[PDB]
């Protein structure tokens, strides 16, 4: 076998997040399981999950994963048999740009919910007493952008605490920007400290390539005798599933097309409409693959 | 490594591989830093003299091993298996096996539990499922020994005599045991070998002493060490109380061996006379000196 | 004597890993004895070595060893008269692009083929709640192509583990690359940690010249008297085999003619086929060295 085909690179799996938000939210808000849409598989974010904004560039964001290792000696050999990673400790950091009330809150380590402006707007803000121990919830999703499909990979991390904070220069040619590092803690409720995601159609198509279950091979269809109606009521209009083998959904990705366009009309959403009685023809392509359902049209 | 391969028998039985070929297939494997393990503990006596101190002699020391063994497994159910049996291997009344094999030889040395084990790390042991256990074991008899060489003498006649071959291989003395059936007059030898314990060392090179008439059925057991009484009858007679201020005094010294004579007379159904030499080392492995 | 001649420098025996590949494999498959087919000493992988993908080229692939090292000194002597070298560690960090299943799953310490894709493809991968000691096999195998006649050179690590890994820095101009380091472990099935080899017909070419074995002086060849059969059958065709005295099969490298092309046609691989009775000459040359057969055709 040639090196190319032994190496089987694929350039698709790699991903570049080109635009990142982080999302904050308060450790009384439901944790994110997930950030696809149950509906559509659209970027869902859960209530009271709030964006920090804008964020330095050239900074960027930095993950960092810190083990802390053991080496287990056997008194017949040399080299250390074993290896035992005790623990994992992953943190994050970033410069926010803007001077919005989660941020100083994360800032100063305290809750500015009950800070009230002046009569002329002015807020002041004090620092706590004592610094104020104040975990949050972390949502850190970036978008590539691909042909119009795009890929949201995303870091769930249901607890962070402000770690550090480093010391900030004011210059009169640069804007104040705040850079802290936030360090992940296990929730017990989630039974992790971070997780990773992907999700959109560029997933959708890459998801066979990388790995994760099993190559699409078949295309099969929600049942494909569905009777519609010619007069306008309940039944005037059916919604068709396209389904892989492997269990997922290829309905955005297929081609609606009918036939028999005066039986049931098609849209590309998948809805077939009835506007005359008789039977039509529904089909769906993508690739090599194609879909075939008989429709009913009664008046 | 394969040059030295290291196993414990438990109380129970159970055979685990702590280093060498096989090394942690039960799960535990053995940590580096064990002590007291190859030489013999003794310690050697000193008395006032002209020039200081002069010796007095030696008195060899139990054996204080304290070593780590490492019990290792992918998931913490079967990790507290692996825990729960190495720890049914030991036993503070009843001792264990440890093995110690090389290119000379398989030697063993009997160790119990000195004090509690110290198992598993500061935190749970459940979360590495990794875990050492720190064991303090001590050897009352502190010599390595191998299996002791038995040899058996049958006769019919009413007086025979017999030569056993008997050698000691080993750097340390050793004490003969022989099994005595009865009735019948029997000679044993108790050759000093030079042994000048006694002030006697070449008045009893071929020393012999003969044990008390034996009536029927009372079999002798006559074990030359000092731990255990030299003649006990196996059916609890007082054998010992018509034997006359004698005994038998010398072990077999190191790298001294002959055909000792053991005669037996007024006999009338025969007898046998089994004799068991042991084979007691200083050390785990050691090349045959002479 | 010159140092030209003294120093007999081989600038053929420099190898560039103009191509390299990593593979890894979980500790179930059998370990990789050789990367050179027993049947046309081609490249073969053993069954369940996945390649990684592609990787960073600026940060390369770094093989990094380290010794523990213990100095023996002696009463009469100043310096220390011998050392001992205790043990030898052996690791390899470079940096994935491609976010892939094996990746994601050496990165995480976890195993993900339960991992079910969502409705819409969406996964999410929970880190393990105690880091798991996972050990893989590792072929490293790098190919420099000089004159068509490649080179590959290739290290075989029967157990490699994630020792620690790199911080991740997002950058909305740079794709996400993950960048692990592996320690190798010695495998007791194999008996080593680290192994290196060389297969290939460039390589076929430096052995004398690296000097393992001996040269190639004497170009001998299978027995010379074939018999082969001019009608279609079992012994229509005979294969010819081009030895050389260090035992290495030189017959991709020698080059077959056939004086009676009529009796027997000789291809380039070495096959002999009966085309007319009688007595044919077959001879395979490679540089000075030749070696000739006779073979008998028979109608």
């Amino acid at each position: 076998t040639d090196f190319y085909t032994i190496k089987d690179a694929q350039a698709d799996l790699a991903i570049a997040p080109l635009n990142l938000t982080v999302l904050l939210a308060p450790y009384s808000t439901t944790p994110a399981t997930t950030l696809e849409s149950p509906t559509d598989g659209s970027l869902a974010i859960p209530p009271g999950y709030k964006s920090v904004g804008h964020f330095e560039k050239q900074a960027g964001l930095t993950l960092g994963n810190e083990f802390d290792s053991k080496d287990i000696e056997a008194y017949g050999e040399p080299e250390p048999i074993r290896t035992i990673i005790n623990k994992r400790t992953t943190t994050f950091d970033f410069a926010m740009y803007q001077n919005q009330r989660n941020v100083l809150e994360l800032i100063w380590t305290q809750d500015f919910s009950n800070i009230q402006p002046s009569e002329f707007g002015g807020i002041v803000l004090e620092a706590p007493k004592v610094p104020k121990n104040i975990y949050y919830r972390a949502i850190l999703v970036g978008m590539d952008d691909r042909n119009d499909r795009p890929i949201w990979l995303y870091w769930l991390m249901p607890k962070v605490k402000l770690d550090k904070l480093d010391n900030q220069t004011l210059n009169d040619d640069n804007v104040i920007e705040y850079k802290p590092t936030l360090k992940a803690f296990r929730d017990d409720v989630v039974g992790y400290s971070v997780a990773q995601g992907f999700a959109g159609p560029g997933w959708r198509d890459l998801v066979a390539t990388a790995g994760f279950g099993e190559a699409l091979t078949a295309l099969t269809i929600t049942p494909g005798s569905p009777t519609v109606t010619v007069a306008t009521g309940a039944s005037h209009t059916a919604q068709l599933l396209v389904e892989g083998d492997n269990g997922i959904n290829y309905t955005p990705d297929v081609v609606f097309t009918s036939s028999a366009p005066d039986k049931a009309s098609v849209s590309a959403a998948g809805l077939v409409t009835g506007v005359a009685a008789g039977s039509a023809t529904i089909t769906a392509t993508k690739g090599a693959l194609t879909a075939t359902a008989t429709v009913t049209v009664t008046a | 490594t394969d040059f030295l391969k290291i196993e414990l028998i438990g109380r129970d039985g159970s055979h685990w591989v702590l280093s060498g070929p096989g090394m942690g297939q039960q799960g535990v494997t053995l940590n580096p830093n064990l002590q007291q393990f190859y030489d013999a503990p003794v310690k050697t006596l000193y008395v006032p003299g002209p020039f200081g101190e002069e010796y007095a002699g030696k008195r060899v020391q139990r054996r204080e091993i304290v070593f780590s063994v490492q019990a290792y497994d992918e998931d913490p159910d079967t990790w507290s298996t692996v825990d729960s049996l190495w720890r049914w291997a030991w036993d503070y009344d009843e001792e264990s096996e440890l093995r110690v094999s090389t290119s000379d030889g398989t030697r063993f040395l009997k160790v119990r539990l000195m004090e509690e084990p110290k198992p598993y790390y500061e935190k749970d042991p459940h979360i590495t499922a990794d875990n050492p256990i720190v064991m303090t074991v001590t050897a009352t008899f502190p010599y390595w020994q191998d299996e002791p060489e038995e040899l058996i003498w049958t006769t019919l006649s009413t007086e025979d005599m017999t030569r056993f071959p008997v050698r000691n291989d080993g750097d340390v003395p050793v004490w003969l045991k022989w099994t005595l059936t009865a009735p019948g007059l029997w000679i044993l030898p108790d050759f000093s070998w030079g042994n000048d314990m006694y002030s006697r060392g070449r008045e009893d090179l071929g020393r012999t002493v003969a044990m008390p008439e034996l009536v029927a059925g009372e079999h002798v057991s006559v074990d030359s060490d000092p731990r255990v009484q030299t003649l006990i009858a196996v059916n609890g007679m007082p054998t010992q109380n018509r034997w006359k201020g004698n005994d038998l005094l010398y072990p077999l010294m190191p790298g001294k061996g002959a055909e000792i004579p053991v005669q037996l007379k007024n006999a009338p159904e025969g007898g046998a006379c089994k004799l068991t030499r042991p084979r007691w080392y200083s050390r785990p492995w050691s090349r045959p000196g002479v």
